[PDB]
């Protein structure tokens, strides 16, 4: 019997029951990465295990550690808790300024916060090489630099423009929540916020598409089908089947554009705008209607 | 506020934004 | 040729269409010249 | 439906019939309890008046 | 045993509209295909669609009777417009005015007649199509939030107050304000596993997608086919993802974690929500009891102030 | 009182721990099964 | 012939149903009879 | 023939329907005939 | 024929089955029949 | 020909019942006619 | 047949064990029986 | 399903009959025990007053 | 046979836990008891 | 057989560990034994 | 299926008979103990009162 | 020809239009020439 | 055999790491001993 | 199994039986000190009082 | 044999350089010696 | 062979790095020595 | 050989251009020297 | 040979570039040169 990639037993097409290391030998292929152009070889072109390490894979597991060490001395030692739920690991006063002391608290902030974005630069770099070995597209890539520039946008760009740098986010656990909480009420209703909205959506629809892309290809594993069954089922309810590529394509630019509008907003909120209330007074004035109504209904 | 920073910041999102564009643009000038 | 007659029609129908009613109403609101009560 | 009654064969199968009476025994004797649960409460609470 | 062409070309009740399909173009460019083709009419979505505009309807006439039935301000407060539930006096009643509350209560119970007979008519259509009936259940983990946010939430409060008010700026106020009601939904432990499932779904959505796009070269996106026998493009997903973070999946496995992901968080943000108001009446202070909230005696306060 | 309520405890610790032993278990099925032999086609052939 | 039994009496069974329902509603919201509450 | 029997009297009785409620929440909402209290 | 017998059921029974639950809510909600302390 | 029948036939009637709606209802808003109270 | 045997007692079990439930849950929060204080 | 008696051979299995047993077993320990605790805890503190 | 040994039992099983506990925590929720200090 | 011997230990050994931590953690918290202070 | 008694033969193997023996034995000896703790515990401190 | 006629005419008269219309708009909202009372 | 000698070992040391961290954090968390000031 | 016992020769291997001995021999190793070290800080300080 | 020498290497030696960080770090934390001023 | 020689190198010199980087890190920060302005 | 000249070079030159640039950057961040008014 | 020259090429002017930038950035941000004023 002919064990297939789901699960079935089916008694017996080019397929054959092939493990999987003969498979994971046939497309190691060294020789390829980012760094390999530019330096003419990869200092740490192997494999450790089930991972490949190259040069960014050193820069991001030390940055990972570093990180991890000084978050742990930050939360065990300087404040005395001892639990990870009460830590408050806090940047420099706003009154400090953007200069860094590290007699001063707040430095080992400072180096947790360059330790993670040094880490994360480099797993973004390894995930270009290991792209880059296989023949494979840029997509992963792009999506993961969405993630890392919404990581910069809050950490470093916000900070530096409003010039004090002590608004960055506290790493706390159940801490950090505490900085959204009046950071989004400093600026009431950042409901009102055009691209915190539009970043709701996008959410939300990435959710749902989820749902319904998983129940499509779940309705149809196990089944003797003639492989248009979904199409003509999708057709009947909603009245349009997008295809099977076209679905992949929509998932990718969701997510990567509701993390884009998201990092727009909170940009924009913190130094050009003051208040999303005032904000929309601009709406009721403009010469179309500001002169239709009576009492309650002026303006 | 430093009006000068605030723009390069800004300028710095928009490019950002650049790379999921030029994934579209890529999509649509190829499969014509 | 470069434009269709079809797509020609749409667009001037459409204008035409959006600007009388803007004009309309910027008139109404504008309130100087007495009509439908002032 | 070798057990099955004359009347009810169309509708029936042989192992269902079991599992009715099943069912059927079961909510008769639920409905007797429930009625004297009920007389039970009225006698200690009306709930109307 | 099942013929498409029947299926997707009868004529009548239990039958297709729209039945010559259209062609759109530019969605054949980017997406890969553009039919608009039929669309089934089966007396499930009949009622669907009699239901939910009655309540379209509804909610309309009393936005426009709000305004003096005048469309220059209809077209001004549009976005602005709600239909409110009735105040907190008269709890649960219906012998309300119909501009105060008596319309929120008709349009409500048309919209829960119009979402079950979708989820009638989804489950009907996956039984006559051949496939199995996923979908219809990750719709019922959906209208139980649902459900639990319009009616089951209402009730052991004792108001209908307690409701959205079916408005597009009504929804937000009343997220804003179910915060500031009962505490500080930050510390509600619910809410924090909804989260977590929502960002787990849309990070799970964005790979996958990446995943399928990078290797499309060699027919990756035939979900059908990978599953009978697998091909260059999802050996090579397998072996990107084995060598990025040391374990990984075949074509298969991706789709339950996925739907996994997505009936928990709905699942789990109902719960949340319907154990708000009942049994804790303030988020925060249990956070302080449970040793879950961070000391904070010495704030720098100046970054808060204009 | 150093100790949290019954109430914290179910709440907050029971899923926490549910929701990492159940991602551990998770994945170690889900790796197992993928890592499996099963019908491929081959590589060398395939291009 | 232009339409089937079935879907006028679907049509005309939902119409009846929805229309009772409306004016039962707004005859009660309206509180001009004096039923079910003083 | 441009148009089909069916859409026309779907489309009519839709219309007749659509006003007759829009007339009726009017009037009723206008409160000038003393109806209805 | 017209319609099977099983669509009549369902439809039947959840019809009324909504309805019943429906008219109990809004009558007891009326506080108009002193049922369960008023 | 640029046009069928069927398209003209919609857009006129569309347009014709929005245009009337909106100018009954500013009619009846603005409040200069004494009409239904 | 119109119906199965399972379908029906499925559907019987899951309408019994709700209404149990609910009504036990209203006559508790009801508090007019003075049961468990 | 030798050990199933005539009744029951269209419902049961061999191997089920036995856990079906224990299953029987075991409910009507647990009846036992609850009626017991229930009694005592009535003499405790009546709950219906 | 309608259903099978293994649905039963576990439905049964499931049913059984959840109430047992539900029923704990109400009853010891309602502090009419003085179990375990009050 | 309807159920296999590893399914009935994985249960068995979940519950009760998890059963044994609840239990003696709801009695340190309620403070009604003098235990560890 | 040679040293599982004759009785449960249709539902254990040879190999799961000693586990389940080894936990039986286990059961028993938890059972034991915290019967003991209770009753220590019972006479240190009252939880029902 | 680099760039087809079709797209130079979409974008000029696009300019044109959104040019002419911010134009009147900014004038009118200057309240610099007393037009429309 | 149910279990494999792996999993048992694994299962075995992880609670037995994981039992013992945590005893010495809550007795240390306690403050019942004089221990570590 | 040559090395394994003929009652556990089932369930265990050859390479199996020694690994088993050392984490015997560990466990009982640390049982021993768990208690001396029980008995020890409970002459120094009691928990239950 | 159920487990490899270099699997058993690793386990243990990242198992004894965690703990001694974390016991270096919780000593230094309790402020009980007067080390490092 | 257990393991490969370049493992080991490659692993020890990154553990004695971060090693260093942190005890100097530390040792600064702690404002115990009165190195580099106390 | 275990590892290459080139490779070794290469390793050698980043982490003492790294070192080189963080130890400049902590002792201008210390401000115990004054350098660049500091 | 262990380096082509023109890797080192390359090299070596992409890291003066950066290193150029770096200075001069770092040094006008300084309090002694406060962007040339
Ligand atoms: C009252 C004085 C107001 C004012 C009020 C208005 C209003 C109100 C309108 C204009 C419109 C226009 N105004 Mg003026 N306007 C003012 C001052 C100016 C000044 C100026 C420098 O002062 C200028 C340059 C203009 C210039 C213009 C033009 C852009 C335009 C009229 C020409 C046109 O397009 O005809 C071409 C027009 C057509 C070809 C329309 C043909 C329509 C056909 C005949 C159908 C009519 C409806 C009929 C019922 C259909 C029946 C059959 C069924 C369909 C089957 N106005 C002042 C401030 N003006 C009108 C316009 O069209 O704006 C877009 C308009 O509506
Ligand atoms: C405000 C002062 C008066 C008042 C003044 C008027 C005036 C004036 C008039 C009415 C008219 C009507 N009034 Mg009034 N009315 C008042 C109070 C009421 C009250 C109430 C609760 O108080 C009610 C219930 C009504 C009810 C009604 C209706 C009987 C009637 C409009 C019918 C309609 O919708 O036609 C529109 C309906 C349709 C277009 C649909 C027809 C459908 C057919 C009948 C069924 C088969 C459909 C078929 C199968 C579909 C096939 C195609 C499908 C696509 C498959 N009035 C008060 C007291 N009323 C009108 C009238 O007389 O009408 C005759 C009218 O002119
Ligand atoms: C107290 C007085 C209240 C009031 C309270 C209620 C309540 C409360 C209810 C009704 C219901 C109805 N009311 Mg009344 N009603 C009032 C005034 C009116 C007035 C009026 C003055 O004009 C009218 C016309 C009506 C009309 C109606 C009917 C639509 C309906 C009863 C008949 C029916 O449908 O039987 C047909 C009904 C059946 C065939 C049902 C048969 C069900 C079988 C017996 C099983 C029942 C369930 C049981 C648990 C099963 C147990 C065993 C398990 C299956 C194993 N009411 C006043 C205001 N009325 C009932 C109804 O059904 O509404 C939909 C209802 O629930
Ligand atoms: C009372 C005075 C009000 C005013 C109130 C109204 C109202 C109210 C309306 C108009 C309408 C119009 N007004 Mg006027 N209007 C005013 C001042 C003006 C001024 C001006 C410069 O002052 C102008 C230029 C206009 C111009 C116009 C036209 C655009 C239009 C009438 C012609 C038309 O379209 O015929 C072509 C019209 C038709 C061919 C209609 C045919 C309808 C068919 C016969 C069906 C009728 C309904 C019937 C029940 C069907 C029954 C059977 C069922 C189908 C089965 N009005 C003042 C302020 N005017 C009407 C309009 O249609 O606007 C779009 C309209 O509704
Ligand atoms: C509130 C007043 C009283 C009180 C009043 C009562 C009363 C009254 C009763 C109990 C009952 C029980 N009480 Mg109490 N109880 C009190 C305080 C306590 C305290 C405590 C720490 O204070 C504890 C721990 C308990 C514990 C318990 C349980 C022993 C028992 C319910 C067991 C159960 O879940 O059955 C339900 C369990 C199941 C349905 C699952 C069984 C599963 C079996 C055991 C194993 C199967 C394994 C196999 C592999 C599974 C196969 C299928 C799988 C799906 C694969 N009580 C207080 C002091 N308690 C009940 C009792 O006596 O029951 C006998 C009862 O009626
Ligand atoms: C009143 C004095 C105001 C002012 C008010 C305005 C207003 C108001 C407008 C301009 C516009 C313009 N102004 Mg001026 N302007 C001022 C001072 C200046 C100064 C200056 C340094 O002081 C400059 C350099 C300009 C320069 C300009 C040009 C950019 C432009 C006119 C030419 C053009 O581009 O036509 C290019 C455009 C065309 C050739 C369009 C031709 C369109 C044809 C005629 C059709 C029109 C519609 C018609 C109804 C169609 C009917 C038929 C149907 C389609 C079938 N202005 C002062 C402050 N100016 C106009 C403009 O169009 O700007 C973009 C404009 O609307
Ligand atoms: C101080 C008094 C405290 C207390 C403090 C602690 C602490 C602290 C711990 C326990 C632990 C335990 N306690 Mg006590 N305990 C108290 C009261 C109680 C009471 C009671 C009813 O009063 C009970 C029933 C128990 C019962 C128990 C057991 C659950 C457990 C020891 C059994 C075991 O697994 O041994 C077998 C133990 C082993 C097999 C461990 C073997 C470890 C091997 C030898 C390695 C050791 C590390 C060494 C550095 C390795 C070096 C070589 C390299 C690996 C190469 N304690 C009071 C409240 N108890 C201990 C435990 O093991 O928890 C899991 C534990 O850590
Ligand atoms: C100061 C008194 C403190 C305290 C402070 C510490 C600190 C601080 C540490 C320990 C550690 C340990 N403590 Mg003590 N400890 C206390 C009280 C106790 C009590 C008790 C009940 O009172 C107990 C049971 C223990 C028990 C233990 C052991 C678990 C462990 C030491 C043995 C071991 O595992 O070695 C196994 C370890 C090894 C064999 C490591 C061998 C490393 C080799 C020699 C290399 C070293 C690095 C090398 C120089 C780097 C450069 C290499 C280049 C190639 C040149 N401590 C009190 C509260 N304890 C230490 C430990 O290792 O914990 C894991 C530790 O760090
Ligand atoms: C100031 C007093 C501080 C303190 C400050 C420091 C600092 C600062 C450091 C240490 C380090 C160490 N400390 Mg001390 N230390 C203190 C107290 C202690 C105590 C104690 C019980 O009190 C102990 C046990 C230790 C123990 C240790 C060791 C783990 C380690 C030194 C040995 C080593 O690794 O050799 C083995 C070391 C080597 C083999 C290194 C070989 C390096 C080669 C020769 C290259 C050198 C660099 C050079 C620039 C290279 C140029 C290359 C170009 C191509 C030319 N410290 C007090 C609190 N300690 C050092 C360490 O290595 O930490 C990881 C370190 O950096
Ligand atoms: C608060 C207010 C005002 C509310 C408004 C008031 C209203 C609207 C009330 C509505 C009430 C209704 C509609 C109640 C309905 C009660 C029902 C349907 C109970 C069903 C019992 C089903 C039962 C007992 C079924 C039992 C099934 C059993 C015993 C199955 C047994 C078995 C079966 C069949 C198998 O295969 C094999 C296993 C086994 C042998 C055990
Ligand atoms: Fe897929």
């Amino acid at each position: 019997a002919l064990p297939l990639p789901s699960g079935e037993t089916l008694p017996a097409a080019s397929a054959e029951v092939i493990p999987f290391s003969i498979i994971e030998e046939f497309y190691k292929r060294p020789g390829k990465t980012l760094a390999a152009r530019f330096f003419g070889v990869d200092p740490f072109d192997f494999w450790i295990g089930r991972f490949y390490v190259g040069l960014f894979g050193a820069i991001s597991i030390i940055g990972i550690i570093l990180g991890v060490a000084f978050y742990l001395y930050e939360g065990v030692v300087n404040e005395g808790t001892l639990n990870i739920l009460a830590m408050r690991i806090e940047p420099p006063p706003v009154s400090q300024g953007l200069n860094v002391d590290p007699a001063q608290p707040g430095f080992f902030w400072f180096l947790t916060m360059v330790a993670a974005t040094i880490a994360f630069v480099g797993w973004l770099l390894r995930q270009i090489d290991i792209s880059l070995k296989l023949d494979m597209g840029m997509e992963v890539p792009i999506a993961f630099g969405a993630v890392v520039s919404s990581w910069i946008t809050l950490q470093w760009l916000r900070p530096i423009a409003m010039g004090a740098w002590g608004h960055g986010f506290p790493l706390g656990i159940t801490h950090h929540l505490d900085w959204v909480s009046n950071i989004g009420y400093q600026y009431y209703n950042f409901f009102y916020n055009p691209f915190h909205a539009i970043g709701i959506t996008l959410l939300f629809a990435s959710t749902l598409f989820l749902h319904m892309h998983g129940s499509a290809v779940l309705s149809e594993a196990k089944r003797n089908i003639s492989d248009q069954n979904i199409h003509v089922f999708w057709r009947n309810i909603l009245g349009y089947s997008i295809g099977e590529i076209g679905i992949h394509r929509v998932a990718f630019w969701t997510g990567a554009a509701s993390v884009l509008f998201s990092n727009l907003c909170i940009f924009l909120s913190g130094t050009f705008v003051k208040d999303w209330n005032a904000f929309w007074g601009f709406w009721d004035k403009m010469p179309i209607w500001n002169g239709v109504g009576q009492g309650a209904l002026v303006a | 506020m430093n009006w000068i920073v605030a723009t390069f910041m800004l300028m710095f999102v928009l490019v950002a934004f650049l790379p999921l564009v030029v994934s579209l643009a890529y999509t649509w000038v190829t499969n014509p | 040729r470069p434009f269709e007659f079809r797509t020609s029609v749409v667009v001037s129908t459409l204008l035409g269409l959006v600007m009388a009613l803007l004009i309309h109403f910027v008139v109404l609101s504008s309130g100087a010249f007495n009509w439908l009560r002032a | 439906n070798d057990l099955v009654p004359d009347q009810w064969k169309p509708l029936f199968n042989n192992a269902q019939w079991l599992v009715h009476d099943i069912v059927v025994k079961t909510i008769y004797g639920g409905l007797i309890i429930a009625v004297i649960a009920h007389v039970l409460c009225w006698a200690w609470t009306p709930w109307i008046r | 045993p099942i013929d498409l062409h029947d299926e997707e070309y009868r004529d009548g009740l239990e039958g297709t509209i729209a039945k010559p399909p259209g062609h759109v173009g530019w969605m054949q460019r980017l997406l890969g295909e553009g039919q608009v083709g039929p669309i089934y009419v089966g007396l499930w979505g009949v009622i669907s669609f009699i239901t939910f505009f009655a309540s379209a309807f509804i909610i309309l006439v009393d936005y426009g009777r709000q305004v003096g039935w005048n469309p220059i301000i209809y077209l001004r407060e549009f976005w602005n417009l709600a239909v409110y539930p009735p105040p907190t006096e008269y709890g649960l009643s219906w012998n309300v005015p119909w501009d105060k509350g008596g319309a929120w209560l008709a349009a409500t119970f048309f919209l829960h007649i119009s979402v079950l007979t979708w989820w009638a008519r989804l489950y009907t259509r996956a039984k006559a199509t051949g496939v199995g009936t996923q979908l219809a259940w990750g719709f019922a983990s959906a209208l139980s939030l649902y459900f639990v946010i319009y009616l089951f939430h209402p009730l052991a409060l004792g108001n209908w107050s307690a409701a959205p008010g079916h408005g597009f700026r009504a929804i937000l106020d009343w997220t804003n304000y179910v915060s500031i009601h009962w505490g500080n939904f930050y510390y509600n432990p619910f809410h924090m596993l909804s989260i977590f499932f929502l960002l787990g779904s849309t990070l799970l959505l964005a790979m996958h997608g990446a995943t399928i796009v990078a290797t499309s070269k060699w027919k990756s996106e035939m979900e059908f086919t990978e599953m009978m026998a697998e091909g260059p493009g999802t050996q090579r997903a397998q072996l990107f993802w084995r060598w990025v973070m040391g374990w990984n999946a075949n074509s298969y496995n991706i789709h339950i974690w996925a739907w996994w992901f997505a009936a928990f968080t709905a699942i789990t943000g109902a719960i949340g929500l319907f154990l708000s108001g009942t049994l804790v009446p303030d988020w925060y202070a249990w956070g302080e009891t449970a040793k879950i909230v961070a000391p904070w005696p010495n704030p720098d306060w100046a970054q808060y102030v204009f | 009182s150093p100790w949290p309520v019954w109430s914290g405890y179910a709440l907050c610790f029971v899923p926490l721990a549910a929701v990492i032993l159940g991602f551990i278990i998770a994945a170690r099925f889900t790796d197992k099964q993928a890592t499996s032999a099963y019908l491929r086609l081959d590589p060398a052939k395939a291009n």
